[PDB]
């Protein structure tokens, strides 16, 4: 007799692979659990070459945390959807998920059909969604100083549980500041993030135009001043050196005459260049080729900067600061093709050469400067930049902030539970059951904290039942505030967000009843 | 009904720690690090021998490159060290120290973690009492007067920082050598040094003593033929990148011969051009050519018929050396030559040594140079790395006093002050944080009592005497005289530290801690 | 650090993995609760099949090497072994009382209040159940005893023929009655004889009247049908004599070897000639016999049975009130037998059921016995039918030991979660919550009744909660406490008047034991293993 599938293909049922799923759910998301609130702490993840990998946020962790399960990368598709849309709570929406599993993995083991299921997670999300919306109330008109004042706000608090958290004041302005220089588009690639070894977390500082690291040099980098008051910087890219014109050539040189005849047009034909380029009036002259030892030593006796091996996005970063293009050709170099400054300096910093171009008052980029440890600790300030780069991003376009903590989740259990009180049968379980999945984050902040979570929560309860709306925990008290009025704000694009991912995930979850593996 | 399923593709070979033993573990290794790298702190610290893979034997003091080759596998020493080596590449001095301060105020901690403190608390707290301590540190800031004139407080300063390495019989030397190469190379108007301009060749032979400097650039040739002169009055430099070859395009040429007329023509202009090349070399009046490339044959014989010395292999960092020590410019090709592109020299003797046929080219006697080489002579070739690794160090320190042109009082006083104004800050504190603070101050005292542990006295005693003796009048700068002068006031010792650079290392420790307090869990594989 | 040489664990690692083999355990005996579920199957490594659903076999012969289930497994032989019905309720009961407790646990509480909590739960349920009992001698009695038979033997092979079966087991237990100090009505149990023998059906398995035996006659010759014939137990071998070890012989005159040789075989003879001066019929012997004692009573017209059984020969001797003589002697010198210590039956006929024969024994005129001879069709369907009579005559004897009935069913376990919660209000401390998860643990027992059943579950355990509740307010309402759960069509019944009848034994050692077993796991956050 013949077999039906190929000899090695496993299969289950319906509720044990559900519960095989639900525990690799929990599972995977006990991982990442005590990575939260400000009292978090971050994890190690070492592969297989020996390198460290520690970092703060739940997207780096899952996606180092190499999982071959069928069902368990659910949670990992969300994260990197979140992260990639607005890129803040990664773990938030994986906690949601595993504690609406866990809500309904009794109510699946009791025999529920799983279509009912997925439409009260629907018609939850649903309701969120409009309660959020509804409840949003956002500004109509304002002035500039009090939209700084919500950026810098929005950034401390996203800012608040990180390690850069006891220079949360400081960074604000910073990324308030890059941010609002970035035009309309806002371009991410505009924005340099130099990493040197030496320094304090405290000695960061932002220009306000280009920086870039020293390149190659021959010997004709010591015969020139480093320093100018009013130097004019001309993009090029084309090779400055004693090269073959094409390589598909071939000349056939007769006697001697018309061999120092080639010899003395070929130096003409380099003299000519470099005077070419010298005329244009500038005194920096940056390309992305290589730049010859013949061109460095003819700079040097005239007072002129020249570097090369200048990277693309440096390049790049440069042309918008100043207000150049791009210069391929040396038979047109005008006065509208070269940059403008107002400094122009070249210090030492941790014992590497660095250029600073700053003082031009169009620039629309600028450089970051992070200091502090060696690799690690570089890495996590700049994940958090970033992350608060992101956050005031989005603050810029939604100009909707809402109260933080856990006063929006209270607010949605109640409402889910004042709704689900109303309608009959067997609906009312399944909403009692999501909203009180939805009271696990101030759970998880007391736990993380090491308080009375019990009491806390018993607490809030009281105060939204006998409802005093945006009252969330509070670490330093020990107690419950008001979390609008303490400073404490957030973008309401990040909620939905993860709510809708986990609202996906669960239904994507809950919807399969069968896993077949196939060899090799 | 849970069968044992499989989520990583390598859970069965991977190890979890997690909890307070990881943190456990943590601060037992860098316990064990701080105490390896303790015996190594103070003037009475030995030197530590390293053997590497390939079976060399390398004897220095410097604890960041101890720590560096060492090829650990924990995780707390690779952090060590990286801390260590940023620390080095900031300042340059105390590698040793910031390591043993981050071990003391990890071990400190441990206790709180037993008693039931949260770690985001004493991180607070530790960072509090660092910004305390950075804040108290710069009101005794005494500022010294700095120049080419008076040079009195960067010798005492340069020899207080050379105290604990083997080159300690010149000690006053060598403190000169460097503040002379650092006068050389200031750049005032900029307030920065280059050390891409000093250069430092070592070779064996000689003594510790006969380490004096030379105001001028250094190679490692000699002259292309041996009956060239080898010692020179009045020379005049001439530095050039273009070898002693007829001319050549880099493109695809070829020269095609017919008749006799073509290949005779060819055979006077091979002539023809070296005469012509010459010629021009010659007219500007030059007495000592210097060339990138290497020379021929006909070459160097018409350079020693018309008495014309040469240096050949010259074409590395030694080219713009010379440039900058004379003063002359480079050229490209022959015909630019005649102008003002020329150097002026004082002393070109080719020095000898032993009886081997090791022969240099040495240059000296010259005007406003902005470049001086120092060469170092030993016995052995790690006596010799470690004369380049203080002559290194103390060009650090006194470009950091360049930088800084501020001191204070170090040795064993400035840490005790510290932690005095912690423990008197942090009776005004009372919110729980009043117990790392504590911790904190108790840390900073661990460099008095190793330094009286290493000179063989007694520790506790030594620092209740000095602590009490610093209560007692109002004068912060009693130390623990390690050599047994029978004073403890370290100004009178012409003890003196910099300031920026305490500062940057009590940081970067509070840092380093803070970051390890955060970490819990380790997934190795 | 710390040197050991084992693997260890400290936090939530042990109490997760507890938990798990805990709900293992609940599932893989999940699939035979109530009369619903279907048997189970268990074959070893060379080819033997085992076809059984009682719960205490599955877990004893399943090779468990975890502790944590073999504290089940040992909890579960001890109900077992106790009472004899409700093996696997307890487990299954203290199984979601541990997943109950595992979630407080997790959520910052300590271990103690919650054990408080559950004691307290506990003795409030234990209070409550002797509130709800049923006297069986104040109704009718004999209604009561088929209906809890009937009960017993739902969930096994003989699920529709349970109406002659609970009959035969009344008429067993009336049967084997005992008489002591008159003061307390004992039926002691394992008195009759179960024989497992293939051939005819279920119907054809009739009770008969008297002991039974599983040996055959000794010679061919000996007669098969005795009418009032005499039992003697004896308990001796009858062979022939043979000295001791201490007990040599040297013979030093040839004119007596003979003589010895000859009295050495004429003794056994004398005894045999005194044994049956009385006239004995039927002669019981434990030991062997040799082939010359046979000749003796082939001649006499009588029968002897030899390799029985010390109990069956003590039943017998107990039913018809004979005395077991080990040996001849008296009071005096003499070996003597007298006719006073015989037995006296009716008829025995050793008739042929399959092949084999077996002797069978009527009653007599001291006491009276019984013997059930179930009939299957191959050898499994023999030993579950042996081991449903065995369950339903344990149920029998504690039912008329307990002198009441309890309606089972889901209805006992709901009242006590809506007494429950009832009485958290008054608990202000923090063990509220704990009387709440008790008394949702409670409610597993219907939800896995309706599970087995493939229907409504949610809304069966709705309408039975708003049921209790709506019967335990307003006095006017209270004969709707007895309502039960029907699992033929999914509606609620009468189950007092005709309907599940249980005893209140079984719930509450249950109750305690799992009780006592989730408090005695719970305590539990250490496992250190050491290495062989
Ligand atoms: N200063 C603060 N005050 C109150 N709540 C805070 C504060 N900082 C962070 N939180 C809360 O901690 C939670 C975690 O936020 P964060 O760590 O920034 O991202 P993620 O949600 O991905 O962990 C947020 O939901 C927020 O409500
Ligand atoms: N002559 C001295 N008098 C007092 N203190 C000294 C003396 N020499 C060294 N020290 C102390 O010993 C410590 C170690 O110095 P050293 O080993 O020379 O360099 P490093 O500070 O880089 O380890 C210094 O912090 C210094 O205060
Ligand atoms: N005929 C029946 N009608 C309703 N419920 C029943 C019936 N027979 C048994 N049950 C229920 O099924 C449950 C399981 O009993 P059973 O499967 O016989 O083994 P055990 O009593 O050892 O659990 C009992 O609690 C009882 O209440
Ligand atoms: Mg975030
Ligand atoms: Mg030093
Ligand atoms: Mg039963």
């Amino acid at each position: 007799p013949v077999i039906l599938l190929k000899e090695g293909t496993d299969s289950s049922q319906g509720i044990p692979q559900l519960v095989s799923n639900i525990s690799a759910c929990q599972v995977i998301a006990e991982a990442v659990r005590t990575t939260l609130g400000p009292r978090g702490m971050d994890k190690l993840i070492v592969d297989g070459r020996g390198k460290a990998t520690i970092s703060n946020d739940g997207a780096t962790i899952l996606k180092l945390l190499d999982v071959v399960h069928p069902a368990a990368k659910t949670l990992v598709d969300i994260a990197k959807s979140q992260d990639a849309e607005v890129g803040d709570g990664t773990t938030s929406v994986t906690l949601l998920a595993a504690e609406f599993l866990k809500q309904v993995k009794p109510y699946v083991e009791e025999g529920l059909h799983p279509q009912i299921i997925i439409r009260a997670f629907r018609t939850a999300t649903q309701l969120a969604v409009n309660k959020i919306k509804e409840i949003a109330v956002t500004v109509k008109k304002a002035d500039k100083v009090e939209q700084r004042k919500l950026l810098e706000k929005c950034a401390m608090t996203a800012l608040s549980s990180k390690l850069i958290s006891q220079q949360k004041a400081f960074f604000a302005k910073m990324v308030v500041d890059a941010v609002m220089m970035l035009d309309d588009l806002l371009q991410l690639k505009m924005i340099g993030i130099k990493k040197v070894q030496g320094g304090a977390l405290e000695d960061s500082q932002l220009v306000a135009g280009v920086a870039f690291k020293k390149t190659f040099s021959y010997a004709g980098f010591e015969m020139q001043p480093k320093k100018y008051h009013n130097p004019k910087i001309a993009l090029l890219n084309v090779e400055l050196e004693l090269k073959a014109e094409k390589d598909n050539a071939e000349i056939r040189v007769h006697t001697v005459e018309d061999y120092q005849a080639i010899v003395d047009a070929e130096w003409n034909i380099l003299y000519d260049k470099l005077e070419k380029i010298h005329h244009s009036g500038a005194k920096v002259v940056l390309s992305k080729l290589p730049i010859g030892d013949v061109a460095t030593q003819y700079f040097a006796d005239r007072d002129m900067f020249c570097a090369g091996r200048v990277p693309e996005e440096d390049l790049k970063r440069t042309m918008m600061a100043c207000g150049g293009s791009i210069q391929t050709s040396v038979n047109a170099l005008s006065a509208d093709v070269l940059g403008r400054c107002q400094v122009f300096e070249e210090t030492q910093i941790g014992g590497e050469r660095y250029n600073f171009f700053t003082g031009c008052p169009k620039a629309k980029t600028c450089t970051f400067i992070l200091r502090g440890g060696a690799e690690q600790f570089m890495e996590e300030t700049e994940r958090s930049l970033h992350d608060a780069i992101m956050i005031v991003r989005r603050a810029i376009k939604n100009d909707s902030v809402v109260a933080g903590g856990g006063a929006i989740e209270m607010e949605l259990s109640k409402y889910l539970r004042d709704y689900s009180r109303t309608i009959p049968g067997k609906q009312q379980l399944l909403i009692g059951a999501y909203a009180k999945a939805l009271e696990i984050i101030p759970r998880q902040l007391c736990d993380n904290a090491g308080f009375d979570a019990t009491n806390i929560l018993n607490k809030l309860r009281a105060r939204h039942a006998q409802g005093g709306t945006w009252y969330g925990v509070d670490i330093n008290n020990e107690d419950i505030a008001d979390n609008f009025e303490a400073f404490v704000w957030e973008p309401a694009m990040v909620r939905i967000n993860a709510l809708t991912a986990a609202s996906e995930a669960a239904c994507l979850i809950v919807s399969v009843d069968e896993t077949i593996k196939n060899p090799r | 009904y849970g069968r044992p399923f499989l989520i990583i593709k390598d859970q069965d070979r991977k190890s979890r720690l997690m909890g307070l033993e990881a943190l456990k573990s943590h601060i037992m290794a860098a316990k064990a690090v701080a105490n390896t790298m303790r015996t190594s702190l103070g003037p009475n610290g030995l030197d530590k021998m390293m053997v590497d893979k390939d079976g060399d034997v390398t004897v220095t003091n410097d604890g960041a490159t101890i720590l560096s080759m060492m090829d650990v596998d924990h995780q707390i020493a690779k952090l060590m060290v990286e801390l260590s080596k940023s620390q080095d590449d900031e300042i340059g001095d105390g590698t040793t120290g910031v390591v043993v301060l981050a071990g003391a105020l990890l071990e400190e901690a441990e206790q709180l973690l037993d008693r039931g403190i949260h770690p985001i608390r004493i991180a607070d707290g530790y960072e509090q009492a660092a910004r305390v301590a950075i804040e108290h540190l710069d009101k005794i800031s005494d500022s010294v007067l700095v120049d080419i004139k008076d040079t009195e407080p960067l010798i005492q300063t340069a020899k207080t920082t050379l105290g604990s390495k083997v080159v300690n019989s010149c000690h006053r030397q060598m403190a000169e050598i460097a503040v002379n190469a650092v006068l050389t190379v200031a750049d005032m108007e900029r307030r920065d040094v280059d050390f891409e301009l000093i250069k430092v060749e070592g070779k064996v032979g000689g003594r510790l003593e006969d380490t004096k400097l030379i105001k001028g650039v250094i190679v490692d040739k000699d002259f292309s033929h041996p009956q060239m002169p080898k010692k020179v009055e009045d020379a005049k430099i001439a530095i050039l990148t273009c070898p002693f070859e007829p001319p050549k395009p880099k493109t695809k040429h070829k020269l095609d011969v017919t008749s006799v007329e073509d290949y005779k023509a060819l055979q006077k202009y091979e002539k023809e051009k070296f005469e012509e090349m010459i010629q021009q070399i010659k007219e500007t009046g030059a007495n000592l050519a210097i060339c990138q490339w290497g020379f021929d044959d006909e070459a160097n014989h018409l350079l020693l018929q018309n008495n014309l010395p040469a240096v050949r292999w010259v074409g590395g960092p030694e080219i713009e050396l010379i440039a900058i020590a004379t003063g002359g410019r480079i050229v490209p090709r022959f015909s630019e030559l005649t102008a003002e592109k020329l150097g002026f020299a004082g002393l070109v003797q080719e020095i000898s040594f032993g009886t081997t046929k090791d022969k240099m080219l040495v240059i000296e006697q010259c005007k406003n140079s902005r470049a001086v080489t120092i060469f170092i002579r030993g016995g052995n070739k790690m006596i010799i790395e470690e004369a380049k690794r203080s002559l290194h160090d103390a060009l650090c320190v006194i470009r950091n006093l360049i930088r800084d042109n501020r001191v204070v009082y170090g040795g064993g006083a400035a840490e005790i002050s510290c932690a005095l104004a912690v423990s008197q800050e942090a009776d005004k504190c009372p919110t729980l944080e009043q117990y790392a603070m504590r911790a904190f101050a108790d840390a900073l005292e661990v460099i008095p009592m190793a330094l009286s542990e290493n000179s063989g006295m007694n520790p506790i005693q030594t620092m209740t005497e000095v602590r009490a003796r610093q209560v007692k009048e109002m004068n912060p700068a009693l130390g623990i005289d390690c050599l047994h002068k029978g004073t403890n006031d370290m100004k009178q010792q012409h003890v003196i530290e910099t300031l920026i650079g305490k500062k940057q290392q009590i940081s970067l420790a509070t840092q380093m801690v803070r970051m390890i307090l955060k970490i819990d869990d380790i997934r190795k594989p | 650090p710390l040197s050991v040489f084992g693997d260890r664990s400290t936090g939530e690692t042990i109490r997760s993995q507890n938990v798990m083999a805990a709900a293992s355990i609940a599932n893989i005996v999940k699939s035979s609760l109530g009369p619903v579920g279907l048997d189970k199957m268990l074959v070893d490594d060379i080819g033997d099949v085992t076809i059984t659903n009682d719960g205490a076999t599955i877990l004893k012969l399943l090779e468990v090497e975890h502790p944590a289930a073999k504290v089940l497994c040992e909890l579960a032989d001890l109900q077992d072994k106790e009472v004899g019905d409700g093996t696997t309720s307890v487990v299954i009961i203290a199984a979601e009382l541990l997943k109950n407790a595992d979630e407080l646990v997790k959520q910052k509480i300590h271990p103690t209040s919650v054990i408080s909590g559950y004691r307290l739960a506990c003795k409030e349920a234990v209070r409550y159940i002797n509130e709800n009992l049923i006297v069986n001698t104040d109704e009718l009695g004999r209604d009561c005893l088929i209906n809890a038979a009937k009960t017993s033997m739902s969930s096994k092979i003989i699920g529709i023929n349970g109406d002659f079966f609970a009959n035969m087991v009344v008429d067993a237990v009336l049967a084997i009655k005992y008489t002591d100090i008159r003061g307390q009505p004992r039926y002691p149990v394992n008195s009759v004889n179960i024989l497992k023998a293939h051939g005819r059906s279920q119907m054809e398995s009739m009770l008969i009247s008297g002991y039974a035996l599983n040996c055959v006659v000794g010679s061919q010759g000996m007669p098969k049908r005795i009418v009032n014939a005499k039992i003697a137990c004896l308990d001796f071998s009858l062979q022939k004599t043979k000295m001791k070890l201490g007990v040599q012989v040297v013979i030093t005159d040839p004119e007596k070897l003979d003589q010895i040789r000859q009295r050495e075989s004429d003794i056994t003879k004398e005894r045999i000639q005194k044994i049956l001066a009385t006239g004995a019929n039927v002669i019981l012997t434990t030991g062997g016999i040799d082939d010359m004692c046979l000749k003796y009573f082939v001649e006499a017209g009588a029968m002897a049975v030899r390799r029985v059984l010390k109990r069956d020969l003590k039943r017998i001797a107990k039913a018809s009130g004979a005395t077991i003589l080990s040996t001849l002697a008296n009071l005096e010198g003499e070996e003597t037998f007298e006719a006073a210590m015989l037995g006296q039956a009716e008829e025995v006929v050793q008739e042929r059921i399959c092949d084999d024969e077996l002797i069978l024994i009527k009653n007599t005129k001291a006491r009276t016995s019984a013997s059930i001879i179930l009939r299957g069709a191959n050898d499994f369907m023999c030993d579950e039918m042996e081991r449903s009579l065995h369950d339903a005559l344990c149920v029998v004897k504690r039912v008329l030991e307990s002198k009441s009935v309890v309606p089972g069913g889901g209805a006992v376990e709901a009242a006590l979660s809506i007494y429950l919660e009832n009485y958290a209000t008054s608990m202000g401390s923090r063990e509220q919550l704990a009387i709440a998860e008790f008394a949702r643990s409670l409610l597993v027992i219907p939800n896995t009744l309706a599970v087995n059943a493939a229907q409504d579950s949610t809304d069966l355990v709705a309408k039975l909660r708003a049921f209790h509740n709506e019967a335990q307010v307003n006095p006017e309402r209270k004969n709707l406490k007895w309502i039960g759960l029907d699992l033929s069509n999914g509606k609620p019944r009468d189950n007092k008047q005709a309907g599940v009848f249980e005893p209140t034994i079984v719930k509450v050692k249950s109750l305690k034991f799992a009780t006592e077993a989730a408090i005695t796991i719970l305590r539990i956050d250490d496992l250190i293993k050491l290495h062989p």
